């Protein structure tokens, strides 16, 4: 008798349930979905092939080695799928597990997906929702950001890269969307700033909250960082599919031609 | 240098600078562990690294670091050092420090507190010397009642007598009482000055000495009543009552006067029961009459210059005497073996009051240790910082030779081959002094710097031949740089065609004059024509080394190139002086005549807040002395803090800014002239 | 000018206190040949320094931080000033030498309203695209994403060195302690362990993020050697008409 069959089911149910039902309820209370149903809405039905669903962080410092702090997937859902019959690669960030903070496994999965995409020649869509880099990891998060930036620069001009900000993104993770071709935001639920309002208040002695520091209105009106703003997640994803229908898959292929009337 | 004899195994050198390094070196030669003290700033000094152990003593200022009793007490207690050596200065002449050290178990290299107390005040020292049957300063002991007392003192001892306000505190003043009416009116004026200065209104009248020469005798003693006099030294060349050039054997004295002075000093030391190294200073008039003046109960700053001509390690002798051993030499064993000259290199600008303090961090530092007969004593290494809390002295240069002329030539050569980049020094003044006609002849006095440069130091005046050599060297160096600029590597795609220009016709602007120069190159030898005169310049033309040695018409010269710009400006150090020249081609010089001059405006007082911020602590006051670009105040901000200096020299007049104020950008902080 | 000349004046140019500042132009002058440095835009965005110099007779481009001005923080102007110079040096096969002392990015409201993200991305992309040999020296500080932005090892950097006074961390000690040790509410000692363990270049050294920790006095003597070996560097990249600079 071997307990390996039940281990697979337990890991699968842990990955599906994320980091807890209470956190899922908190996510739903703010009017924001989770990564899995975001991917399901974005891609065609029955076409998402998840990869690397059994990856966990290997840090063993500051009490991170406890089983309660060890979750499979490392708060990221990556894979490939088809939009209107055309291949695409997708990664989504899960705010449930340490607020979507990036670590070794997170960056490793993102880098592997982007490398596979540049090898095959398919676009990349990134749903961004993360609180920044993981302090507990240390220099590993900085190295992961550096690898992601290097692969973003390498693939620039080779395959299209689309970023969609769905939650509050802060710190170095802000730079990854800025290196892509297009950036979209969701009104009233997404933010972009290098530093939080507390540091600004401490340093320059000025009072400001997140809404007018990194809000969608600021970036889509008087900052020039984002390209469009949408009211909620569903409309944003439908508009994303419509926009993705325009672009070619790679620089080798010519401009798409469609049936006309 | 025998290490078999027992000696203290732990010495604490409670000093800094080059004296600490010298003591550490001597102790290392003795095979004795050394322990050094240092403030927070001097954590990376040469002496602290040379020693074995290192104990901090407190903050930057000397009043809490090198003058702190408690810090030294706990340093000794933790270290358990057997002996303590103060060096000179700081706590060398502190009787309180002396008996605090000597109380429990600590032995102190130096004289006993009784001798220091005896020679701690001028009046007691003078009366003791008079009791010691030595030639004291010609005068009388007492107080003046009226003009009658002054004229009777004048008629008592000598006609050429001052009426200077002596006694009280200091005893200074420009006064002469040569004539009877001069005695009376000078006494009136001196009484008025004393009332204004100290209020004593009484004088210890002393005879006048024209152009006095300051001689000094080195004396060594032990606890067994043995005294030796180690030749003499001359320190006539002084400014601001500070010696700059010292000359060990006195050219003004003969054997008989030297023996008389040595005997008098030995008798005085035996009377005081001195048991260490000391110095007895005499003033000698033109008539070869010497009068006693002060006695230093510590190691002299210029002791190496008398060490060179005798071969006796003074620090070794001090340590051996403090151990308890008697002297191992006799009077007849002392010989005058050669000649010696010492100069002090300070960090000061000699163009303002013969030297003003300067600050900075050294970027390049090189000593001419490869020259023959050159010794350098310095506590400075490349990257060191010349702070403000301490003496700005940089180094001591000693040259020993068979006679005066060889020593002077070696001193000049060493001064020409000594690299200091980062701060401003006074090497030009030293070189001008050691080549003056009067100094070479041997007619010097304490007023030498006063009368040789009545207006002040203006630099080294240059003759026709020297000016021609300078112009030729500058033109040759410019042409060499231009030629080196044409050497690329092979391209194999676009071949390089090097130009074949034969003659370089240049216009050279120096001071306020323009000369025409023609330069030709024939390999490693340049032929230069300046206003018809023809010269040949040869050198290896190594453009990377700081020092460049050239040969103009056979004469060997050494130069330095401090600055070089594409616009033509060049700063060249030649014969110890920095000259600024402007070299251009003929076409460029002709075209430059149409360039309009740009007139300046406004005032130099531009200092203000670079950005709005708060002042943590202001440390200035209207009228405070300002050094050469010293840090005038500090304004802090996020993370880093800013420290803005006073680069432009000017007396403080009004400080509009105050500590803690949130002054914005452009606000007038400190007004400077 | 020999390529193995020692520069002892750099042994103590960095103050021990983490609050005082120093001049990086002095270090640049000490390292380069004949202490000649042609500076580009010397009065604009003074918190960054860019210029041309020569090492062992070979033309090199130098970019570095200036802790004197605004603590060396990056802003909008300095980002583009460094980025265009780096791109030009890349375009004509000129090696790059970088001196890193940065505490992060300058915070404020005008910086965010002006789009500091785009210009930071410009500088990051400029270092990431570079295919010429590049050498980096970390003198005192490297914090957050600014450490990656300044050509870290992971952006295809060749050789990286850190002086013994350097230190690499995600944030400051106080911020990390506050964001980690919140429930413990005891910063009396935890800060001490944090500053005695992670406030040094050892976490980056053990993970291979820096080639070696070198003595400052040998700095020049190392860089020249590297420029001798990397002179024949060749890499291959995927084909494209032209990438998308974030301008
Ligand atoms: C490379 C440069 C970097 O390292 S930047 C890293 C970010 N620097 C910071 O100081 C953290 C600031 N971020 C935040 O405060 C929040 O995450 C923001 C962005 C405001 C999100 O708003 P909010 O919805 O109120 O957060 P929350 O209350 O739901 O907290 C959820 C949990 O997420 C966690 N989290 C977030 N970021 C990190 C991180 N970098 N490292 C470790 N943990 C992180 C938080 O600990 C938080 O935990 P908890 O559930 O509140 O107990
Ligand atoms: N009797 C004197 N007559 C004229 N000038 C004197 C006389 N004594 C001293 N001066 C001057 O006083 C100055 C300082 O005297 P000194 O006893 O050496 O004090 P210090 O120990 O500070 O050097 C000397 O430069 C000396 O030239
Ligand atoms: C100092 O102890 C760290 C707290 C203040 C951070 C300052 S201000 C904003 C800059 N960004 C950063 O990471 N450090 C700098
Ligand atoms: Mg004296």
């Amino acid at each position: 008798a071997t307990s390996v069959n039940e281990r697979i089911e337990n890991k699968r149910r842990t990955a599906l349930l994320g980091g807890g039902q209470r956190r899922i309820d908190a996510q739903h209370k703010r009017g924001k979905l989770t990564a899995r149903e975001r991917i399901s809405l974005l891609l065609d039905p029955g076409s998402f092939v998840e990869s690397d669903m059994f990856v966990e962080h290997r840090c063993a410092d500051f009490g991170m080695a406890a089983d309660k702090n060890k979750f499979p997937g490392d708060s990221v859902v990556t894979g490939r799928g088809r939009i209107n019959g055309r291949l695409v690669y997708v990664f989504s960030q899960d705010f449930t597990v340490f607020g979507g903070s990036l670590s070794g496994a997170h960056a490793q999965k993102i880098c592997k997906i982007m490398d596979q995409a540049i090898t095959v020649g398919a676009p990349v869509i990134g749903l961004n929702d993360s609180g920044g880099a993981r302090i507990q990891e240390g220099v590993e998060s900085l190295a992961g950001y550096a690898d992601i930036f290097l692969r973003n620069v390498t693939a620039s001009g080779v395959i299209p890269q689309i970023s969609l900000i769905m939650g509050p993104c802060a710190g170095g993770a802000v730079y990854s969307p800025a290196l892509t071709d297009f950036t979209f935001m969701v009104k009233d639920t997404s933010y972009l700033f290098i530093t939080g309002p507390d540091v600004v208040k401490s340093v320059t002695n000025e009072d400001v909250t997140q809404e007018e520091l990194g809000g969608a209105k600021t970036h889509t009106t008087m900052s020039g960082v984002a390209h469009r703003a949408f009211e909620n997640d569903v409309d944003a994803l439908c508009n994303l599919r419509d926009f993705f229908n325009y672009l070619p898959l790679s620089s080798q292929d010519p401009a798409p031609v469609r049936e006309c009337h | 240098y025998d290490p078999n004899e027992k000696t203290f195994d732990k010495i604490l050198v409670a000093n800094r600078g080059e004296i600490a390094c010298r003591v550490i070196r001597t102790c290392k030669k003795m095979g004795i562990k050394t322990v050094a003290i240092h403030s927070d700033v001097d954590a990376s000094s040469v002496h602290v690294k040379m020693a074995d152990e290192a104990v901090c003593v407190g903050p930057a200022p000397t009043s809490k670091s090198y003058l702190n009793m408690d810090a030294i007490m706990e340093a000794i207690k933790k270290t358990r050092a057997q002996a303590v050596h103060p060096g000179y200065g700081f706590l060398s002449e502190n009787k309180e420090f002396a008996r605090c050290l000597a109380a429990e178990d600590v032995v102190f290299i130096g004289p006993d507190t009784h001798a220091i107390q005896a020679m701690g005040d001028k009046i007691e020292s003078k009366l003791l010397a008079k009791k010691a049957e030595v030639n004291t300063i010609p005068g009388f002991d007492g107080v003046v009642k009226d003009a009658e007392e002054a004229v009777r003192i004048a008629r008592e001892i000598g006609y050429p007598v001052m009426i200077k306000a002596s006694a009280g505190g200091g005893g200074k003043g420009m006064r002469i009482a040569w004539d009877d009416e001069e005695t009376r009116d000078g006494f009136r004026l001196s009484s008025q000055e004393a009332a204004s200065s100290f209020g004593d209104d009484r004088l210890l009248i002393e005879k006048f000495i024209d152009n006095p020469r300051h001689i000094e005798i080195q004396v060594l003693g032990d606890k067994h009543g043995n005294a030796l006099w180690l030749n003499e030294r001359e320190c006539s060349i002084q400014r601001r009552n500070q010696k700059v050039v010292e000359e060990a054997p006195s050219i003004f004295l003969d054997a008989e006067t030297r023996r008389a002075m040595g005997e008098q000093a030995v008798a005085l030391a035996r009377a005081v029961k001195y048991s260490s190294a000391g110095t007895v200073e005499f003033l000698v008039d033109s008539k070869k009459n010497f009068y006693f003046l002060e006695m230093n109960t510590r190691l002299q700053v210029e002791h190496p210059v008398t060490e060179c001509i005798t071969g006796l390690d003074l620090v070794q002798e001090m340590i051996r005497v403090a151990k308890g051993y008697p002297l191992r030499h006799k009077q007849a064993d002392i010989r005058i073996n050669g000649w010696a000259v010492e100069c002090r290199v300070y960090a000061e600008d000699p163009y303002k009051s013969f030297g003003l303090p300067s600050i900075g961090r050294l970027s390049q530092y090189q000593e001419p240790l490869h020259l023959p007969g050159v010794r350098v004593d310095s506590g400075i290494q490349p990257g060191s910082d010349i702070s403000i809390y301490y003496d700005p002295m940089i180094s001591k240069l000693i040259t020993y030779g068979s006679d005066r002329t060889e020593a002077l030539k070696r001193m000049a050569d060493a001064l020409d081959n000594y690299v200091i980049r980062g701060v401003t020094h006074n090497i030009a003044l030293l070189r001008e002094v050691i080549i003056n006609s009067r100094f070479v002849k041997g007619d010097i006095s304490t007023k030498f710097l006063s009368d040789v440069y009545p207006d002040g130091f203006k630099g080294h005046m240059l003759t026709k031949s020297e000016k021609n050599q300078l112009l030729a060297i500058a033109s040759s160096l410019f042409v060499a740089f231009q030629l080196r600029a044409q050497h690329f590597q092979e391209n194999s795609r676009m071949p390089v065609i090097k130009p074949d220009i034969a003659n370089w016709e240049l216009s050279v602007k120096l001071h306020d004059k323009v000369h025409t120069v023609v330069a030709s190159n024939n390999g490693s030898v340049f032929s230069v024509e300046v206003d018809g005169s023809k010269l040949n310049v040869t050198s290896t033309w190594n453009l990377a080394s700081p020092l460049l040695s050239v040969s103009v018409d056979g004469t060997q010269r050494t130069v330095q190139c401090l600055s070089r710009e594409a616009g033509g400006n060049m700063s060249i150090q030649f014969l110890g002086t920095v000259y600024k020249v402007n070299i251009l081609t003929r076409l460029a010089a002709e075209l430059n005549k149409f360039m309009l001059e740009k007139v300046t405006e406004d005032t130099s007082s531009v200092l203000r807040s670079p950005m709005p911020g708060v002042v943590v602590a202001v440390s200035v006051k209207p009228g405070d002395a300002v050094a050469e670009g010293q840090e005038i105040c500090v304004i802090e901000a996020m993370k880093m803090q800013n420290s803005m200096t006073a680069g432009k020299t000017g007396t403080v007049k009004s400080v509009h800014c105050q500590a803690g104020d949130t002054v914005g950008e452009g606000d007038l902080l400190v007004e400077l002239e | 000018d020999p390529s193995d000349r020692l520069v002892p004046e750099l042994d103590t140019i960095v103050p021990l206190e983490s609050t005082k500042a120093y001049n990086m132009v002095d270090i640049i002058h000490s390292v380069v040949d004949e202490r000649e440095f042609f500076e580009i835009m010397p009065n604009y965005a003074k918190n960054i320094i860019v210029g041309f110099a020569r090492m062992n007779g070979r033309t090199v481009g130098i970019v570095g931080n200036q802790p004197k001005v605004a603590s060396g923080c990056l802003d909008i102007n300095s980002s583009v000033k460094g980025a265009r110079f780096v791109r030009f040096c890349d375009a004509f096969n000129i090696p790059l030498i970088t001196f890193v002392d940065v505490p992060g990015f300058l915070p404020g409201t005008a910086q965010e309203y002006g789009g500091i993200i785009r210009h930071g991305a410009k500088l990051l992309y400029a270092f990431a695209e570079a295919t010429v040999p590049k050498v980096t020296v970390i003198t005192r500080k490297a914090y957050g994403g600014a450490y990656d932005v300044m050509s870290s090892k992971h952006l295809c950097g060749d050789t990286n060195y850190a002086w013994p006074t350097a230190e690499i961390a995600v944030m400051g000690a106080k911020g990390a302690v506050e964001i980690i040790f919140k429930g413990h509410e005891n910063v009396e000692a935890a800060q001490a362990e944090y500053i005695e363990k992670f406030a040094n270049p050892f976490p980056a050294a053990v993970r291979g993020f820096v080639d070696d920790i070198i003595q400052p006095s040998s700095t020049r003597a190392r860089i020249c050697c590297d420029l001798d070996v990397l002179a024949s560097k060749k890499v291959q990249r995927p084909w494209r008409k032209h990438a998308n600079i974030p301008l």
